[PDB]
């Protein structure tokens, strides 16, 4: 219920940081972060034998309302 | 598959003096009506198996048609041979 005992997070307790100082009326940050995990196959065994990892596509979006200046 | 591998290699192996005095291949394509005495094309038997289908064999064969099957060989067809071809 109080912040000082709440175990989960949400908006209202979070704060946006951008080069040293809190982004003013956001309404959503969102991450996207993938590894292209891929598993390798093999010839007269149809399951694939492990996974490897390929390329960090790694992606933040931030969606905000206009301040009226800066 | 494997069979037929080892079949393919013992008719490819046994033709070291030239030509099999025997028969060619028999091509019974049943499908559409049709019939040939066949060889096996310098192609050959090429088997492969790809990561796609991993369980699945494919095989490539290509062929050279020697003639109709309904015709019986060119040398073994009986002359008219009236008279006598060995005179005494």
């Amino acid at each position: 219920a109080s912040e000082a005992k709440q175990t989960v997070h949400t908006g209202n307790t979070v704060l946006l940081m951008i080069k040293g100082k809190p982004v003013g009326r956001a309404q959503s940050a969102s991450g996207q972060r993938e590894y292209g995990t891929t598993g390798v196959y093999e010839i007269g065994s149809i399951m694939p034998q492990e996974h490897v990892y390929l390329r960090y596509e790694g992606t933040i979006t931030v969606e905000r309302l206009r301040m009226k200046k800066e | 598959m494997e069979e037929l591998q080892s079949r393919v290699s013992e008719y490819a192996m046994q033709g070291g003096s030239g030509n099999v005095s025997g028969s060619y291949l028999q091509f019974f394509n049943f499908t559409d009506d049709s019939y040939y005495k066949v060889h096996l094309a310098p192609q050959g038997l090429k088997i492969t198996r790809s990561k796609d289908e991993p369980l699945l064999f494919r095989y490539e064969i290509t062929l050279v048609v020697i003639g109709s099957l309904t015709e019986a060989d060119r040398s073994a067809v009986t002359t008219e041979e009236f008279g006598n071809v060995k005179p005494n």
